[PDB]
RNA sequence: UGGGAGAGGGUGGUGGAAUUCCCGGAGUAGCGGUGAAAUGCGCAGAUACCGGGAGGAACGCCGAUGGCGAAGGCAGCCACCUGGUCCACCCGUGACGCUGAGGCGCGAAAGCGUGGGGAGCAAACCGGAUUAGAUACCCGGGUAGUCCACGCCCUAAACGAUGCGCGCUAGGUCUCUGGGUCUCCUGGGGGCCGAAGCUAACGCGUUAAGCGCGCCGCCUGGGGAGUACGGCCGCAAGGC
């Protein structure tokens, strides 16, 4: 992108929820093209919090995100010989995308052999503070503020 | 920029030879004993060469300053 | 534990360290700090964080003696000149004034090679 | 005769800022330094603060596109001694002029001799880094020297890379310094841009690189070579 500053693609709300975040997490959850079968995995993981939990699972969703989302990272630069971990202010936009990214990652990342189960766990685990997805966003927060010396560096 | 006031302009007539009227030559150094600049205290090449001894005279018997501390930054 | 009040703050930034000394109301080092004391070796200290952390070191030791005022001083042209003194103000103290004393001669001594190439 | 501007020169005398060192107070654990670091310095208390003293070297702002000097070069302030110079009046002498081989004097920096001085800086040198390797560039130390007196050396991108004097040939603009009736006029300097013209071109252009006269110095393809030899000068380095 030299030219433009390319606009964002904006996408087809939810089949269920009408919620454009959900076809997200669907998109990121999908792999080589074959979007019925994410949907369904999100989907099924959606009546398994709703059983193990009586809380509706799209405000689940939305919290679980919320909690993966990183306010701070360190992006790398170069001054005078020599690479920095230069603290960066994350925009609105890079936090939803890291947050959804993050936790699919972190679901395949989990023991429980059925997708859905995976993707379900990760996700309730997730809006009650826990689980993977969310110390990869506190690391990354240490990582930042960790490096605050060579924050005049502002980028 | 600098459109404040000459100092000359800002006080009426002197004589830039008196080395000894503080009240006045004091009015020639910025926020610091510092002389002051032509742009600033517009005097003519001649004038202003004058005034430097003068000043240098006061502030060697003791009316005047040599360096001030600044009150700010 | 000898109790002051009002006092006076030296920051002396440079590019390497900011080193600021809490004195009593005529001179008298009660307390003090720098990038080093603070944990940061090399080249760190000389950052403007590191000021303010020095700054608030110094601030904290401070107000321990029962400090409250602070007339600041800045000599040097550092980086952390500026934070120190952002620093001093959020601590607590009070910064009831700020002036700037940096050494300048009429012309004196020949400085070193590194600051010369000058005319 | 009257008056002007100026870091022009020489001699004393003085002022304030800063660095270093020493004394005292108060204060802890570092400081310093770099791309990053080490060497180094610090609990026989450094760094950072405040007070006192000693010493040496230089002179901030003003100070410019400025000023003065034959050149080299000359800036804190005061006094003395002193060179050049510009203007006004048109008063005196009546070419008394220009140039200038030799000669003589002056001549930045480094360097030399004798004796002083020595704070900061710093060839050499001692270390720490960097690097393929650094006899370097960066960092910590540091002697000659840098400063003074007297004597010597006599070179340079000693440059406007343009010898000195005189007369002649549109103007515009800025500026320093005189005199005038002071929008401006008239001198003496410093800069730009430009008539004519000149120039290989770049450029120069009433500070000429134009148009002319006078006198001096110098050039004659590159390398060898500012070398060898000889002479002269110098304590030497070395210079001509
Ligand atoms: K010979
Ligand atoms: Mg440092
Ligand atoms: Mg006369
Ligand atoms: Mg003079
Ligand atoms: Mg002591
Ligand atoms: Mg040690
Ligand atoms: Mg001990
Ligand atoms: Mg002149
Ligand atoms: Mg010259
Ligand atoms: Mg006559
Ligand atoms: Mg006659
Ligand atoms: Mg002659
Ligand atoms: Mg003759
Ligand atoms: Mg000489
Ligand atoms: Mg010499
Ligand atoms: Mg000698
Ligand atoms: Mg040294
Ligand atoms: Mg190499
Ligand atoms: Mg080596
Ligand atoms: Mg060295
Ligand atoms: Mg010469
Ligand atoms: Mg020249
Ligand atoms: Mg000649
Ligand atoms: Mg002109
Ligand atoms: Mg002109
Ligand atoms: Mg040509
Ligand atoms: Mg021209
Ligand atoms: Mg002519
Ligand atoms: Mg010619
Ligand atoms: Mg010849
Ligand atoms: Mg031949
Ligand atoms: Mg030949
Ligand atoms: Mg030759
Ligand atoms: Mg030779
Ligand atoms: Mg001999
Ligand atoms: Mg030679």
């Amino acid at each position: 992108a030299r030219r433009r500053r390319a606009e964002v693609r904006q996408l087809q709300p939810d089949l269920v929820y009408g919620d454009v975040l959900v076809t997200a997490f669907i998109n990121k959850i999908m792999r080589d093209g074959k979007k019925n079968l994410a949907a369904r995995i999100f989907y099924d993981a959606c009546k398994i919090i709703q059983e193990k939990t009586g809380q509706e699972p799209l405000k689940v969703f939305k919290q679980a995100v919320e909690n993966v989302k990183p306010r701070m990272e360190v992006r790398s630069r170069r001054v005078g010989g020599a690479n920095y971990q230069v603290p960066m202010e994350v925009s609105p936009r890079r936090q939803q995308s890291l947050a959804l990214r993050w936790l699919v990652q972190a679901a395949n990342q989990r023991p429980e052999r059925r997708a859905a189960v995976r993707i379900a766990h990760e996700l309730m685990d997730a809006a009650e503070g826990k689980g993977g997805a969310v110390k990869k966003k506190e690391d990354v927060e240490r990582m930042a503020e960790a490096n605050r010396a060579y924050a005049h560096y502002r980028w | 920029p600098s459109r404040k006031a000459k100092v000359k302009a800002t006080l009426g007539e002197f004589d830039l030879r008196d080395y000894r009227n503080v009240e006045v030559l004091k009015r020639f150094l910025s926020e610091t004993g510092k002389i002051l600049p032509r742009r600033r205290t517009g005097l003519s090449g001649k004038e202003q060469r004058i005034l430097a001894k003068t000043i240098k005279r006061a502030r060697i018997l003791g009316l005047l300053p040599f360096t001030e501390k600044l009150v700010r930054k | 534990k000898r109790q002051v009040a009002s006092g006076r703050a030296y920051i002396h930034a440079s590019y390497n360290n900011t080193i600021v000394t809490i004195t009593d109301p005529d001179g008298n080092p009660i307390t003090w700090s720098s990038g080093g004391v603070i944990g940061y070796k090399g080249s760190r200290k000389g950052t403007p964080y590191a000021a303010q952390l020095a700054a608030l070191d110094a601030a904290k030791k401070a107000m321990a003696y029962g400090m409250q005022s602070v007339d600041v001083i800045v000599r040097g042209t550092g980086a952390g000149r500026e934070q120190a003194i952002r620093a001093l103000q959020a601590s607590g103290l009070q910064v009831k004034s700020i002036v700037d004393d940096t050494p300048v001669p009429h012309n004196g001594c020949r400085p070193k090679k590194k600051f010369r190439k000058a005319s």
